């Protein structure tokens, strides 16, 4: 195939030329985003009880939704929380595969037939089912910065003028309102609706009348009266639109003729359907969008259009209203792009300088300055055919075949550059010999590869879905790689370099070239010498592999596991948890205390702070909030000092002190689905209908044990909520039907004024929008308020809540969880430091078996994932050793020089470890996916060298020794001139401080130290390995 | 409200004996109340915490502290059926008949969840038996509204 | 095009005066000039 | 798939007859199946 392009050069630039095209329209039609979908699908149903406790919302909402869950395809498990917001949230996950489309629609399917089942109250709020991601495009601000509008103000303001322009927008998927539009909140008086004998009943009872849409008819409807001219409409009343109808709502005629409207017992106002969250930007009122990217979308564009969309609407905003942009992926994905573009030029530049210095013609320079290219743009086609992205890991995947890529290149040029230098062949003839010598072994390295690559992509789970973006980016760079190295390069070989004379290796050239020629010529003897030495004397040399294999063993298991480098995002989160029962003010204090830190003590790093006062991961009570900072660009932080790893230290520290709250600062994690290095996610489940507070002490009994044991297990903690006091009040159904008093009466004016009531909806400025009754604040604060509440009985008297009630303080859950339909309790917590989650996990499971009849237990999450990908693990090892075996006996025509080829895997794998041991790094994905790359070249220049030893004894009939000493000396230049330039192309990604430096340090120290061992190390050893295998067979 | 104080409230609600133990001996406020006016002996008792019950008694907790609605340690204990903490509250002169704002007795309570061994220790502390709640009901009202036959029997 | 519409405006304040309730002269008005669907029957062995 | 040499057979009310009338057409067609054993075997109503 090779001596057909040499002769069809032409043909070679049609295929590099298609190939090119192809390329190029990839590159422009390929989505972009920061990462791929890696997490399995889930779907979560959402829904919300107005006023309504955890066990209310569990026992008439949650077990009842979880009983219909039924004859759904391909469910993992399920699990949900029902907590005292009146909120409930199942989350149903599926096997990896699964059509996301098709799960949803299947689950909210099941959920229409249980609808029927659920409150009514729940039913007229409504039962979200989505398709469940954590990962926003970004987060656009929306502020007042005059004091004219409240945060309410501002998201309705949003939710009417700007959510469904940026919703309709080009690539945008999803925007979620960081608020509520506008509710009709009438805020009822207790005081004044006694006074008329009234209650919430009726208020309820009169919205509902003197509110509404109502259905007349038409004049000369059909069937007519043959005769009649006009046909029309008749409009009957309509809904309300203002506060000022709401207001004159009429409640009583009283008996002297007055009115009694309902403005005469309540304060009537536009604000919001809920009033849990207090959102600040720099103290400032906020509220929000969350945008997502759209599938097949690119993040850039679409980044572009949000902006371009946003800038039509600054002319109609209120004065005061701003835009701000807290958090924005597309910046640093743009600098990854950017970086990437940088490395493969770079590269290039770095392969002309390298081929240049050993080669001393620009001819030469040129040809893998057009084969690195083509096969780049190939790699993005074939990305395309397989629906991938340019994202974080299919951009770094190409960073780390570069060596594969150029290595191709300069083998092919390099032996036909010594084939004419030593026998004096032109071009053509030299080309077609010195292919003749290399294209079985090309074939031979790319099947052998693709043993190495392909099983990676065969993982299951989060960490499988990473791996084989890598997998096939590298195989496809590589397989395009070796049919560019069969067809175009030979083809450009055989037409560009011109001929050198027999015996001309620019010893007698003058100057740096002349100089270098004779230094490397002398250095080139040097090694052969130092060869010979070595195959005088193996022995030694086999103890000192055995020491490089158990110093390599011994590295390995020191050297700390995790998954993706944390980066400087320019952002990252303070979580602020008080007390369990503490108030939204007192939250407020201390969001108002690290947020004045942050402006004050980092007022040169910090743009803003985003105070969620109300928000929780694991809950959102009272007592729970979070301040979302916002940094200064890159350029304006100079130094590890004032980047975020310094500033969430120096914050938390500084927070230890604050009294009465639990307060700290952390980086955002790469990828939020994958959580913590070796941590795991226990669920303990009551099996036996014990209860809460049985299952409670149980979980506290495995708390207990797992702390006796912190050599193995660290911070061993529970991720829900503890119980806290609550207001039980008994109605007296005896005293009740003695006054004449309704239990629905009772249950309504306590359920209306203390929780809330959605009565029905109103049409603001064309938008409908939701009309709820409440107390105002003061009547529903204190347990004495209870009693200033009263009922009309059915012979008009107006009986307080005192006369017909009890009360008592008990303690009850704030959220309940549940795991496949049974209570349950989640355990988060990680293996001990130099242990491995195997190892936390076998114990946890060891302490469980301990705990009461009826208490068992279930891995969720990454640790379900960990279990299930875990014990493939051994299986793909396996299959790749035994395929790369299988492909060099064929390669070879023998089952024993294989061993000499696969015994150089350490030699890399030892300067990978302890560049990044040395450097304080971890055994991460990039680091993971770099010693394959450099086990893959390694054993690249170790094939070769075999080859052509083997080859020299089988046909010019030599002897080990000699063929051993010839083959190392032809295969010096070219192995030394790969590790030259790619050692040189990834010293920027090693030293790089910048955006995204945390992955290019990960990809190049072990990559770096990797080749510089796999180097030095494969020179000398890979002929003391055939020497050895070769004598030992025969 | 102190630092230990709160420090105790937890540990007492907890059953961590060895923390109150240490609690003690540094002087943690035994008279420390939460918003609801729950004392570590009210928690302990709740909860059923009899070591800790003994432990806070011997320290010089109030046996007859009430909450923001009038109720007792005792008021508790008899409730959840904790029959220990009942006869070392009552040993340690906790009020047999002490009435919260609804006008409801430890027996009230005992009675109303079927705690037959508690209604016994009650009664022999002198609990009033004709003691009526805010609607006139008494320990025997509750038993025949219950249908308990036992408990019925015993308040005679 | 754009048709005209014969807007009826009933005044709650002065039925509730005469004594009668807004949900009767709703379903009067409604079922009258409207039509109200009020449950089905059998034709000939079909529901109708 | 079926049972070796059995049919499926389907007596449909296509004109608002009735259950009466359907039940009395299905025993006149069982009558006339029974009066030729020789083609027809066990044809019974799968119905109560
Ligand atoms: C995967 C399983 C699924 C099933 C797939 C089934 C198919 C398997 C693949 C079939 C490959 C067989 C190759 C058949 C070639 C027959 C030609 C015989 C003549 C010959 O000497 O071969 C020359 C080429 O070989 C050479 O000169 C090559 C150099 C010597 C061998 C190089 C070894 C190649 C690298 C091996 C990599 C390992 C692969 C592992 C699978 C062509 O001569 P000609 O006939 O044109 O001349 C004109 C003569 N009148
Ligand atoms: C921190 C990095 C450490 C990496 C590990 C080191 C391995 C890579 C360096 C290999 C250097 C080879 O250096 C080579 O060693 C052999 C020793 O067998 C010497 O060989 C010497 O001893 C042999 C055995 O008695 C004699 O046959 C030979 O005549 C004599 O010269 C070579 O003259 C020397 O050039
Ligand atoms: C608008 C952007 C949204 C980003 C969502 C962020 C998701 C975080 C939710 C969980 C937060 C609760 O806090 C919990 O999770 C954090 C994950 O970041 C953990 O943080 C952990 O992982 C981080 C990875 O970047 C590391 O930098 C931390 O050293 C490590 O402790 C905290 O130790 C833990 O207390
Ligand atoms: C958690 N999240 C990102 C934020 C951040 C800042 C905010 O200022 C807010 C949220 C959540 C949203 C949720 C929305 C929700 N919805 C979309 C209307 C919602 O139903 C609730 C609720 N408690 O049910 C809100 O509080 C809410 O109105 C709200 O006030 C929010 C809000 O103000
Ligand atoms: C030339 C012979 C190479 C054999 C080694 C290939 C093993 C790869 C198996 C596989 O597909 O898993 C990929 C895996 C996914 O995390 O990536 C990795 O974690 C890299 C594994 C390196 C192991 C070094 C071996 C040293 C002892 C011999
Ligand atoms: C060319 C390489 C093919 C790779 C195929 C891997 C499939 C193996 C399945 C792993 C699961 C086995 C569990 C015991
Ligand atoms: C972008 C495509 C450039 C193609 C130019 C290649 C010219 C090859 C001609 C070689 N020749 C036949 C003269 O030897
Ligand atoms: C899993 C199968 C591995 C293949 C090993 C074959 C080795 C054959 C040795 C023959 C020696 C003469
Ligand atoms: C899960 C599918 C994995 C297939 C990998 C094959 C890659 C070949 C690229 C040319
Ligand atoms: C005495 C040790 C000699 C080793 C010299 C090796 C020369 C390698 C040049 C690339
Ligand atoms: C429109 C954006 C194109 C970015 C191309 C990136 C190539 C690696
Ligand atoms: C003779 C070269 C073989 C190449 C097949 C991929
Ligand atoms: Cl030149
Ligand atoms: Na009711």
């Amino acid at each position: 195939m090779p001596n057909f392009f040499i002769d069809r050069p032409i043909f070679a630039w049609v295929i590099a030329i298609i190939i090119m095209l192809a390329g190029g329209l990839a590159i422009l039609k390929l989505p972009v985003a920061q990462y791929p979908t890696i997490a399995p699908p889930a779907v979560t149903i959402s829904a919300s009880y107005p006023g309504a406790d955890a066990k209310t919302v569990q026992d008439t909402v949650t077990q009842v939704i979880e009983q219909n869950m039924n004859g759904i395809d391909n469910l993992m498990y399920m699990s949900s929380n029902s907590d005292s917001t009146g909120t409930v949230q199942i989350t149903l996950t599926f096997e990896s595969g699964t059509d996301a489309d098709i799960a949803q629609v299947q689950v909210q399917n099941k959920l229409q037939l249980a609808m029927p089942l659920l409150p009514q109250e729940v039913q007229q709020q409504g039962v979200s089912v989505e398709k469940s991601s954590s990962s926003f495009l970004m987060v656009v601000g929306v502020i007042n910065t005059d004091g004219t509008m409240t945060q309410e103000d501002i998201s309705d303001y949003v939710a009417a003028n700007m959510k469904d322009a940026i919703s309709r927008t080009s690539g945008v998927g999803d925007v979620q309102l960081f608020g509520s539009q506008y509710a009709m909140r009438i805020w009822m008086n207790p005081n004044e609706l006694n006074k008329f004998q009234l209650t919430p009943v009726d208020v309820i009872t009169a919205i509902k009348a003197q509110n509404a849409q109502v259905a007349a008819g038409q004049l000369g409807g059909t069937p007519p009266v043959k005769g009649q001219q006009l046909n029309a409409s008749i409009i009957a009343q309509t809904r309300l639109t203002s506060t000022e109808e709401f207001g004159k709502i009429l409640l009583k005629v009283n008996q002297d003729g007055s009115r009694v409207l309902l403005r005469d017992v309540a304060k009537i106002e536009l604000g919001g359907e809920n009033y849990d969250i207090i959102a600040e930007f720099n103290g400032q009122p906020a509220s929000g969008l969350g945008i997502k990217l759209a599938t097949g979308a690119n993040a850039l564009d679409t980044a572009a259009a949000i902006r371009a969309e946003l800038a039509k609407m600054e002319p109609f905003f209120p004065s005061g209203l701003k835009i701000v942009y807290p958090y924005d992926t597309t910046p640093f994905v743009k600098i990854s792009i950017h970086e990437v573009v940088k490395t493969l030029v770079e590269a290039i530049i770095l392969v002309f300088l390298v081929m240049y210095l050993f080669l001393q013609n620009f001819r030469a320079t040129l040809i893998p300055t057009i084969a690195v290219p083509v096969v780049l743009l190939g790699t993005f086609a074939v990305l395309a055919a397989f629906g991938f992205s340019i994202n974080t890991l299919t951009m770094f995947g190409m960073v780390l075949a570069i060596g594969l890529l150029v290595d191709d290149a300069i083998v092919v040029v390099e032996n036909v550059e010594r084939v004419m230098a030593e026998e004096g062949l032109p071009p053509k003839e030299a080309t077609r010999k010195s292919m003749g010598q290399i294209q079985g072994a090309l074939v031979g390295i790319a099947m052998v590869l693709s043993a190495v690559f392909v099983p990676m992509a065969f993982f299951g789970g989060s960490t499988g879905a990473i791996y084989r973006q890598f997998s096939i980016t590298i195989v496809s760079a590589m397989a395009l790689s070796v049919l560019v190295a069969l067809i175009l390069t030979p083809a450009l070989c055989a037409t560009m370099l011109k001929p050198i004379a027999k015996g001309d290796h620019g010893e007698g050239k003058k100057g740096f070239f002349g100089w270098f020629n004779r230094m490397f010529e002398k250095s080139t003897h040097h090694y052969t010498d130092s060869v010979g030495g070595i195959l005088r004397s193996t022995g030694r040399y086999l103890v000192l592999y055995l020491i490089i294999v158990v110093g390599m063993a011994y590295l390995f298991v020191r050297l700390p596991s995790s998954f993706l480098p944390d980066e400087d995002q320019g952002v990252f989160m303070t979580m602020v948890q008080l007390p369990a029962g503490a108030t939204q003010e007192r939250t407020q204090k201390v969001l108002n205390e690290v947020t004045h830190y942050y402006l004050t003590k980092e007022k040169n790093n910090v743009e803003s702070v985003f105070a969620v006062n109300g928000f929780g991961f694991a809950g959102r009570p009272q007592n729970t909030g979070i301040a979302f900072v916002s940094l200064k660009d890159w350029a304006d932080r100079p130094g590890e000092e004032n980047k975020v790893e310094a500033i969430t230290m120096r914050a938390t520290r500084a927070f230890s002190q604050i009294k009465d709250a639990m307060v700290f600062a952390f980086n955002l994690p790469a990828i939020v689905e994958l959580g913590t290095a070796t941590g795991f996610d226990f669920e303990l489940i009551d099996q036996a209908g014990l209860g809460h507070e049985k299952l409670t002490q149980a979980r506290n009994q495995l708390l207990a044990e797992a702390a006796k044991h912190p050599d193995m297990l660290t911070s061993v903690r529970p991720n829900g909520l503890e119980d806290t006091p609550q207001f039980k009040i008994d109605i007296d159904q005896e005293k009740a039907q003695a006054l004449g008093v309704s239990i629905n009466d009772i249950n309504t004016t306590l359920g209306a004024a203390w929780g809330g009531s959605y009565v029905n909806d109103f049409i603001d400025r064309g938008r409908v929008k939701k009309v709820y009754v409440m107390s105002e604040a003061k009547y529903r604060m204190l347990p004495d308020d209870i009693g200033d509440w009263y009922v009309r009985a059915a012979d008009g008297q107006m009986v307080p809540f005192s006369a017909f009630s009890s009360s008592r303080w008990e303690y009850g859950s704030p959220r309940l969880e549940r795991y496949n339909g049974l209570p349950s309790m989640e355990i988060l917590g990680q293996a001990a430091p130099g242990k491995s989650t195997g190892e936390a996990m076998e114990l946890m499971e060891q302490l469980a078996s301990k705990l009461p009849t009826g208490v068992g237990y279930d891995w969720t999450g990454m640790s379900y994932q960990e279990r299930l990908s875990g014990n493939q693990a051994p299986s793909l090892y396996a299959i790749s050793l035994i395929v790369v075996f299988l492909c060099l006996a064929a390669l070879y025509e023998s089952w024993s020089i294989p061993f000499s080829v696969m015994l150089v895997v350490p030699l890399g794998v030892i300067g990978a470890l302890l560049a990044a041991t040395f450097r304080g790094l971890t055994n991460d994905v990039y680091f993971q996916v770099g010693l394959l790359t450099t086990i893959g070249l390694s054993a690249k220049n170790a094939i070769l060298i075999v080859e052509f030893a083997k080859d020299l004894m089988d046909k010019e009939g030599k002897g080990l020794i000699e063929a051993t000493l010839d083959a190392v000396r032809m295969r010096l230049r070219p192995i030394l001139m790969t590790s030259l330039a790619f050692i040189l192309g990834v010293m920027p990604l090693v030293i790089s401080t910048g955006a995204g430096s945390g992955a290019q340090n990960a990809v190049g120290t072990g990559v770096m130290g990797g080749m510089v061992t796999a180097t030095v190390l494969a020179i000398f050893f890979v002929p003391v390995f055939f020497v050895v295998v070769r004598r030992r067979f025969s | 409200g102190s630092d230990l104080g709160k420090k105790l409230l937890e540990a007492a609600r907890a059953g961590r004996d060895d923390e109150v133990r240490i609690l003690m001996a540094n002087g943690a406020d035994v008279n420390a109340a939460d918003v609801v006016g729950w004392t570590p002996l009210h928690l302990a008792a709740y909860w059923g915490h009899l070591e800790i019950v003994e432990v806070l008694l011997k320290n010089g907790a109030d046996v007859n502290a009430y909450d923001t609605l009038g109720s007792t340690p005792l008021h508790l204990a008899a409730h959840f059926g904790h029959l220990e903490i009942v006869e070392v509250l009552l040993k340690n002169g906790a009020d047999v008949n002490a009435k919260d704002d609804n006008g409801i007795t430890p027996l009230h309570l005992a009675a109303n969840r079927g705690h037959l061994e508690i209604v016994e220790v009650l009664l022999k502390y002198g609990a009033d038996v004709n003691a009526q709640d805010k609607f006139g009901k008494t320990a025997f009202d509750i038993s025949i509204n219950n249908g308990n036959e036992d408990l019925a029997e015993i308040l005679q």
